């Protein structure tokens, strides 16, 4: 079907040296692979439905004119949005980054009733409404 | 004197337009459009706004419309007289470029 | 026949001396070149289609003003081109074999947008 | 405006023009730069009734694309009619 | 076994009973709109946010309080549910304080953003505002409560996560009012935590006041060391410096509860 | 409709022949040209004596920001962070900490004036008309330092510009 | 006109310098005074309208001989179209407003701002999140004085677009000047770079 | 209001000023310092407190659509005066 | 389509334009993936990257397509797909006044075929797809940087790459000459969380993960 | 799945080939480019740095990644040869101007917090 005459690399995909990263911010920055927590002033939950990638914070300092927030870490605004676990994982690993991924926290089922703030015997009554 | 082959190196002018609208609202980014073509700067505001329009599924009022026209034709002539006066500065007519700039 | 017209308005596109001998070539190679795809293959049986039709405005109208407004394509000279990009198409064709089955369908989520 | 009777007489002679009818300077008949403040007008949905936004709410009408073919004896068609020529223009077809 | 199936915009979804509508409608990645809802307060039913149009019934029917019968149709954006929510939204916003450049939940605040999505473009109240006087309780929560929607979150929270009914409601009509009545301090080593449930800006942070704008701060997920519980916690910082504390839901160690201290 | 602006045949007469003949050897419109530049020499000139005359601008202009007060000397600016935020280039910081009097007020308002792409945004988004921008723009300075503004400065130059700035808004508002 | 229209040494300069066929200039991807100069009847506003440009009437020049000469009669010759549809847009002018009425899109009138609850929400935020756009990826195209200017917008349902690609003219103009110039001398180039009317803003974005 | 720092120092409406030993009053040696003399937290207080009749009053900052979003505040309080939270202007009920 | 703020539908164009997306794709069943026709009347066509060629030379030169000119020709990069690059082109057909978006992708290491051959066009737009994402296109006559500075390394439209970038330039008087050193920024570019936490758009909901 | 379509070289051995090709040329060039560019270093310095920057990447064994790596030498040597590069670009491969960044763990902790 696919006459194009393909060949076989039996070798994990590594692009590092082919990605101009210089080598200080590759071998040393931590990504953390997450879904966003809740912002936990709102109730929205749209937020809170893909997987990001941010690195590790660095250094910002007082810009000595100003007084302003100064940075030398290139990666420090990078945040990258996944659709999955998997791929995010896929994508720092063959840009040779170190990771770490904390599983989905998502709320459990929780049984609600109107009905049980006004119980015969039991403490869900509630004294105002 | 014979040109035997022309290579144009461009990018001396490359800013990162489109990565920086990337970080920008819909809105912050309208003014990077009256920068590329800075001198149709109305044109290339209305080229972005039909965009968004489209994907927002809205339709400008009629009076908008209008005025988008007008000066979507005010800003060719300054765009024409930019081109025809300059093409004639660097042919070695200078003249027209005077007469013309003060319109 | 009409009288010769002494430019088509478009650059470096040459007056044709006669339009209609030169068409009826075209579109003979075409249909002879389609002979050679698949009977089954959609675009022997649409080129083949629009080829037949526009072969038969050639065949019924000598004027070649006339003509012209039945073909839909600008100029004669167009028409002409138009004919001789397609039979190059079609010589093109047979050596994609684009009617084969799909070569390889996409990853799972390759055209999901948004993501 | 204010060029003596000759040197108008020399400058539209020397161009062929009537320059004095069409001054490249302006003056007087300019619009005043003090303006009657405006009322502008307000637009189509300044209403207190009959005018719920999920009638009118544009954004919320627009969908997916439709799909048309997805791998997951009719006739041949173009992408439109073609398109009809223009015709000269009556107002000077010859500049 | 004893599942029951239920639709929600014709899909099929199977859920226990006595789950509500509200809750049938998350398991299909639907959000409803809500002000007086919170999953872990009691059901209260009195900001109307959350009415939906059931399909082949006349009257829309409050999502987070109704449970969902077999063989029902939720019509979550039908034109009944979405005129209902345009018209609470309407009633909200009537007597709400134009504060929101002077008002700390600006940029995060569920009426702005519900007003957005849900609630109409433009204003027909052409009458005079509503106005109450605000009431100290205690010197971490700031009180403006003008921007109270009457929504009982705190008076809820107060009563049964923190055991301190010390918030009701004092008044009638329009004119009621959340509060202590007395001159009270809410001093509690959950007080903090109202701040959170107000869907408004009628209760905010008092060390918080003014110093930064919700889109403004990065949010680094870390954790907490105040005590030995470890909540898990969002460190805020704007331009090098910590901002607030805010919870992180962690359903096995805090949900969405931090203590004072930790705050 | 379109037009052809070069589908033209000469007429081939002999007094046409000789008119364009004439025009070759003669330089007829050539002459012209000379004709058309020499009308200008006697035309008044177009120039205006800056700095003595000035440019016409409007009500809109949109030149150096400034910082207003209300009429009674309180600040107009409440902390509210939505110039900020529409800023197209971030050339806005601020800072803000309840007042001693529990007021919401700024502690910074920088605006580096070497970022800012002078676009009115952020007075189109001020929802108390606190920065504008004024009408000044003969502000060029000899060292880069001097256009970093702070609030300090932005407040000396509302209370410069105030009795003009005043009037620009007052000219403008109604289409606002 | 009187300076350059007739003027022998300005045709000198013009006159079969950068000739482009109507074949190549398709294929190169020109557009606007680039084709109408070899000859090829094309102008969106007539063909692709936008706005209000069916309302108006104007005349499309359109070349012969695809040169520079047949460009700048084209450049000069709509420059009087330009000042007739003014002329038209002077007096067909109607009234209303002049933003869509629609304030979680357009941002409302500042009085309203300061009076309304609705307005001064929808003021607050399309001033700091904007407005979200429909998931969805558009080319749209102008007329623009340079030739055709489009932008391919892409859409991910947020406030922030997620690719804009800007297709400027001159891009494509300025990839065929080695072409244009083949058989001319260093001061034709001059010429040939003028008549594509190249500004590097777009063509670099 | 506007007070020296014992080095001589103005400091500003928003309290700060250069320590004695900070380096960086070099940037102020042959120019001078910056300081607005209006500081608005005393011109507010300088302004009268307006009598009013009403249980509530509204405050849209004077000059209509040239103020501030209008407000309302609630004068019940008898111990304190109600103030506007965008101007600062006060107001107190007239006898409560 | 008489309320005056919502755009009007052209559905006579939307039909034409679903009907041609099915004629390319009965003509070219081994490289079409996918044909869908947005609610403002674009159709695209989703190939194959071995189809590049055979579509696009298709589509130029049938009689009922012809689409000579290459409007653009650009890349989008989406990195949680396998396949993180998307290559689009945008046409136009003068002899029936319309337009077809033709998609495909490929990744890091998977070159396109060069469709120089096609349009002439495509020259500056595949040095500028190669320039700016990284995305080798074979057979180009000839491919390097068009729009970044000489020596510069990185691709600066890929999602992953700093919007600052690494290195920044000044002026070295040691040395006499430009010098690139490590991007020190004097202010940090602040990072605005826009996001609204409630969903917008209905129409678009994703199912449930 | 592991079949993938090739760039230039099938494998490593192929590959191997283009990279002492390049090598070759690099080498070649460097007399050259310490000529026209006028630059006060030595053919042995510049030698020298050719080579550190081959032995940067001696660790790969995807040929397709050295296929690249070949393809992005080769526009290297290009802008080189052409004088499309100054001596700006030239030198920025020897980072004269950046002070020495300390690399043991003791000079790393007086100076910052980086790892
Ligand atoms: C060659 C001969 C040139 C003649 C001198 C120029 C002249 O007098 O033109 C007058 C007059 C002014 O022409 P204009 O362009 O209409 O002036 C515009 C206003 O009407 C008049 O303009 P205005 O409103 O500005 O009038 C006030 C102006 C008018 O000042 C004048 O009197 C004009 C200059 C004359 C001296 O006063 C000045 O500015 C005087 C100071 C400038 C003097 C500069 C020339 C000094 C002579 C230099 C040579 C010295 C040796 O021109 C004529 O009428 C025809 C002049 C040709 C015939 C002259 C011999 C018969
Ligand atoms: C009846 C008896 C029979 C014989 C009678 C003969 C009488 C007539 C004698 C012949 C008259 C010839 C006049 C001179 C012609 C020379 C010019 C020429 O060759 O024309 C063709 C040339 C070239 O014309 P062309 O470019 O169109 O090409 C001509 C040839 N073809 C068309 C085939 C290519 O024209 C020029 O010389 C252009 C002039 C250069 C621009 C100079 C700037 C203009 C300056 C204008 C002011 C001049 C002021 C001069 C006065 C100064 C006073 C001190
Ligand atoms: C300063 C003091 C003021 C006076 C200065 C003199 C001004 C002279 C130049 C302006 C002339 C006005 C412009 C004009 O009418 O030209 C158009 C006119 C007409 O332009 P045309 O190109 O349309 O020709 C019309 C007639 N046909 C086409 C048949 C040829 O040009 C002329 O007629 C000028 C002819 C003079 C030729 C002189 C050349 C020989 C010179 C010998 C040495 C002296
Ligand atoms: C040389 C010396 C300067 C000329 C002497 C001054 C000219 C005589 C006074 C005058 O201006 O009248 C000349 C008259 C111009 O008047 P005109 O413009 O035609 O009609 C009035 C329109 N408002 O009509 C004329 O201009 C006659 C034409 C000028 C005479 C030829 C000069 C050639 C140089
Ligand atoms: C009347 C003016 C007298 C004063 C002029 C003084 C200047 C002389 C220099 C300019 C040349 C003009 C003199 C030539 C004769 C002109 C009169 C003439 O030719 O007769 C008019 C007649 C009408 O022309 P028509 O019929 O419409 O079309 C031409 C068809 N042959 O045309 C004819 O049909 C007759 C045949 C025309 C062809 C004859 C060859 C003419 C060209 C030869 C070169 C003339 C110039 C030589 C001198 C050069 C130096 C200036
Ligand atoms: S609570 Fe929300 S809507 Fe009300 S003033 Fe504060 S930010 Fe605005
Ligand atoms: S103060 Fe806040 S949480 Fe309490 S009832 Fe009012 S809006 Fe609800
Ligand atoms: S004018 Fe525009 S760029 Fe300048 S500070 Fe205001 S919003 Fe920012
Ligand atoms: S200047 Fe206006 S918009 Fe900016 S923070 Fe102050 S009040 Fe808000
Ligand atoms: S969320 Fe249901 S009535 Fe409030
Ligand atoms: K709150
Ligand atoms: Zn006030």
């Amino acid at each position: 079907t696919r006459d194009t005459q393909l060949i076989t690399v039996d070798e994990k995909l590594d692009i590092t040296t082919i990605t101009g990263v210089p080598e200080e911010h590759i071998k040393t920055r931590k990504a953390r692979i997450f879904v966003p927590a809740r912002n936990n002033m709102q109730s929205g939950v749209n937020n809170t439905k893909k997987w990001k990638m941010e690195f590790d914070t660095r250094e910002r300092w007082e810009n000595p004119l100003m007084g302003w927030a100064s940075t030398a870490d290139p990666l420090s605004n990078l945040v990258l949005t996944f659709s999955t676990k998997e791929d995010a994982v896929a994508f720092a690993e063959k840009n040779g980054w170190s990771y770490d991924v904390e599983e989905r926290k998502v709320p459990k089922p929780k049984s609600k009733s109107y009905g049980a703030n006004f119980s015969w015997n039991k403490r869900t009554r509630v004294s105002t409404k | 004197e014979m040109v035997r082959k022309c290579d144009p190196h461009i990018g001396l002018l490359h800013r990162g337009t489109e990565k920086l609208i990337e970080y920008k609202t819909y809105l912050q980014a309208l003014p990077y459009f009256d920068r590329l073509d800075y001198v149709s700067m109305m044109c290339n505001e209305q080229a972005y706004s039909l965009a968004v329009e489209k994907l927002l599924n809205i339709r400008p009022p009629p009076r908008a419309q209008w005025i988008r026209v007008l000066f979507g034709e005010i800003t060719r002539l300054l765009n024409h007289i930019m081109a025809v006066t300059t093409h004639a500065l660097d042919i070695g007519a200078m003249t027209p470029f005077f007469w013309m700039f003060e319109e | 026949a009409g009288l010769l017209k002494k430019t088509t308005g478009l650059v470096g596109l040459a007056v044709c001396e006669t339009p209609h001998e030169r068409l009826k070539i075209l579109y003979t190679k075409i249909l002879d070149v389609l002979g050679h795809i698949p009977k089954n293959a959609a675009y022997r049986k649409y080129t083949e289609q629009i080829t037949n039709e526009k072969l038969s405005m050639v065949k019924a109208e000598p004027d070649v003003k006339k003509l012209e407004e039945r073909l839909q394509g600008g100029q004669i000279e167009e028409v002409i081109l138009q004919a001789e990009n397609e039979l190059s198409l079609a010589r093109k064709m047979i050596q994609w074999k684009p009617w084969e089955p799909l070569v390889e369908e996409p990853p799972a989520s390759q055209w999901k947008w948004p993501i | 405006a204010s060029a003596t009777r000759f040197i108008q007489w020399l400058r539209n002679w020397a161009s062929g023009r009537d320059l004095q009818a069409k001054l490249q300077l302006r003056y007087q008949e300019i619009s005043k730069r003090t303006q009657p403040p405006p009322k502008l007008p307000v637009g189509p949905s300044h209403k207190l009734s009959n005018n719920y936004y999920c009638t009118r709410d544009g954004r919320r009408e627009a969908m997916p694309p439709s799909i048309v073919m997805s791998s997951q004896e009719k006739k041949a068609v173009s992408p439109a009619p073609p398109i009809k020529r223009w015709e000269l223009s009556q107002d000077e077809p010859y500049l | 076994s004893n599942l029951i199936e239920v639709f929600v915009d014709g899909q099929s979804v199977m859920v226990e009973p006595g789950t509500t509508v509200l809750q049938a409608c998350e398991k299909v990645g639907m959000q409803i709109p809500r002000f007086c809802y919170h999953e872990r307060l009691s059901v209260a039913g009195n900001c109307r946010m959350c009415l939906v149009e059931i399909e082949k019934a006349p009257k829309v029917v409050a999502a987070c309080a109704m449970p969902v019968m077999k063989g029902w149709n939720i019509l979550t954006n039908s034109e009944k549910t979405k005129k209902a929510r345009e018209g609470v939204m309407e009633f909200l916003l009537a007597n709400h304080p134009l504060d929101c450049p002077i008002c700390d939940q600006g940029g995060e605040c569920d009426l702005q953003d519900q007003s957005m999505m849900f609630g109409s473009d433009r204003s027909r109240f052409l009458e005079g505002k509503r106005a109450v006087e605000d009431k100290n309780i205690g010197p971490l929560v700031k009180t403006i409560m003008t921007r109270c929607i009457q929504c009982t979150r705190c008076i809820r929270f107060a009563s049964e996560i923190a055991g301190v009914d010390d918030l009701g409601t004092t008044g009638r009509g329009n004119d009621m009012q959340v509060g202590t009545y007395i001159e009270k301090m809410f001093m509690s080593e959950l007080s903090g935590n109202i701040i959170d449930i107000c869907p408004v800006g009628a209760l905010t942070s008092k060390p918080y006041a003014f110093t930064a704008r919700p889109w403004e701060t990065r949010k680094t997920e870390s954790i907490d060391v105040m005590d030995a519980v470890g909540s898990n916690i969002v460190v805020s910082t704007r331009t090098g410096e910590v901002m607030r504390i805010l919870p992180r839901m962690h359903e096995d160690i805090n949900e969405e509860w931090i203590s004072d201290k930790t705050r | 409709t379109y037009k052809y602006v070069n589908l033209r045949e000469p007429s081939m007469d002999m007094k046409s022949v000789t008119d364009r003949a004439a025009q070759t050897l003669l330089w007829t419109e050539l002459i012209r040209g000379l004709g058309m530049t020499l009308s200008y020499l006697f035309r008044e000139p177009a120039t205006i004596n800056y700095p003595f005359e000035k440019g016409p601008l409007s009500p809109r202009f949109r030149g150096e920001h400034a910082l207003r007060r209300y009429p009674s000397g309180e600040e107009r600016c409440i902390a509210c962070k939505l110039c900020e935020a529409v800023c197209p280039a971030q050339a806005i910081t601020i800072e803000a900490e309840p007042r001693a009097d529990g007021s919401r007020r700024t502690t910074r308002y920088d605006i580096d004036m070497t970022k800012c792409i002078y676009c009115g945004f952020c007075q189109e988004a001020c929802p108390v008309d606190a920065i504008v921008e004024g009408p000044n723009f003969e502000f060029s300075t000899e060292t880069h330092e001097e256009l970093l503004y702070n609030k300090e400065k932005l407040l000396n130059n509302g209370d410069k510009w105030e009795a003009e700035i005043a009037a620009n808004i007052q000219a403008d508002y109604l289409y606002r | 006109e009187e300076m350059l229209t007739n003027n022998r040494i300005w045709r000198n300069r013009t006159v079969d310098i950068g000739i482009v066929t109507a074949e190549d200039a398709l294929n190169y991807g020109f557009s606007g005074v680039m084709l109408r100069g070899s000859g090829i009847q094309w102008d969106l506003r007539k063909t692709q309208p936008y706005d209000v440009y069916d309302q108006v009437e104007f005349d499309v020049p359109i070349g012969s001989r695809g040169d520079c000469y047949d460009r700048y009669l084209c450049r000069v010759e709509e420059m009087r179209q330009s000042i007739r549809i003014i002329s038209q847009c002077l007096n067909k002018m109607p009234p209303g407003e002049i933003k869509v009425d629609d304030a979680k899109v357009s941002p409302p009138k500042r009085a309203e701002m300061k009076t309304s609850m609705e307005s001064l929400i929808h003021h607050f935020k399309l001033y700091t999140e904007g407005y979200q756009v429909p998931p969805g990826a558009t080319y749209t195209a102008i007329e623009a004085p340079k030739g055709e200017f489009g932008v391919y917008l892409v859409s991910d349902g947020s406030s922030r677009p997620y690719r804009c690609k800007i297709k400027a003219p001159g891009f494509a103009h300025l990839a065929g000047l080695d072409k244009m110039s083949k058989g001319h001398m260093l001061a034709d180039v001059v010429a040939i770079i003028g008549t594509q009317d190249i500004v590097f803003g777009e063509v670099d974005r | 209001g506007v007070r020296t720092s014992p080095t001589g120092e103005k400091v500003t409406h928003t309290g700060q000023v250069y320590d004695d030993g900070d380096y960086r009053k070099v940037r102020f040696v042959g120019r001078q310092k910056e300081v607005n003399e209006n500081f608005a937290i005393d011109l507010i207080a300088e302004q009268p407190v307006s009598q009013v009749g009403s249980r509530v009053i509204s405050c849209d900052g004077g000059g209509g659509a040239l103020g501030h979003p209008r407000v309302y505040i609630n004068l019940d309080k008898e111990t304190k005066t109600g103030t506007c939270g965008y101007c600062g202007l006060q107001f107190r009920q007239q006898h409560h | 389509d008489t309320r005056p703020t919502v755009r009007p539908r052209n559905d006579v164009a939307h039909k034409q334009l679903s009907a041609f997306g099915e004629y390319v794709a009965e003509i070219l069943p081994k490289y079409v993936q996918q044909v869908q026709v947005s609610c403002f009347n674009e159709l695209e066509i989703c190939i194959h990257p071995d189809g590049v060629i055979p579509v696009l030379t298709f589509l130029r030169d049938h009689s009922n397509a012809q689409f000579k000119s290459l409007a653009d020709l650009t890349a989008v990069d989406i990195p949680t797909r396998q396949n993180r690059f998307e290559i689009v082109y945008n046409l136009l057909s003068l002899r029936f006044n319309s337009r077809i978006r033709v998609k495909t992708y490929t990744d890091e290491l998977t070159p396109i075929e060069s469709s120089v051959p096609v349009y002439k066009a495509a020259n500056w737009y595949e040095r500028e797809i190669w320039d700016m994402f990284g995305v080798f296109f074979a057979n180009h006559p000839d491919l390097r940087r068009i729009l970044t500075d000489y020596g510069f390394e990185g691709h600066p439209f890929r999602k992953d790459f700093p919007l600052s970038g690494y290195v920044e330039l000044r002026y070295d008087d040691e040395v006499k000459r430009v010098v690139a050193e490590p991007v020190e920024l004097a202010q940090e570019f602040r990072k605005f969380d826009l996001n609204s936490p409630w969903e917008a758009f209905p129409a678009y909901r994703q199912p449930p993960e | 799945s592991t079949s993938v379509k090739p760039i230039f070289s099938r494998d490593m051995n192929e590959a191997k080939r283009r990279v002492r090709e390049l090598y070759r040329a690099w080498y070649r060039e460097v007399p050259n480019t310490v000529h026209l560019f006028q630059l006060d270093i030595s053919v042995k310095q510049g030698r020298d740095k050719v080579r550190e920057m081959f032995k940067k990447n001696a660790h790969i064994t995807d040929p397709r990644v050295v296929d690249l790596l070949v393809i992005k030498g080769k526009m290297e040597l290009e802008e080189t040869i052409k004088v499309w590069k100054q001596r700006t670009h030239v030198m920025r491969f020897f980072h004269e101007t950046e002070a020495p960044r300390p690399k043991d763990f003791l000079s790393k902790f007086y100076v910052g917090h980086d790892p």
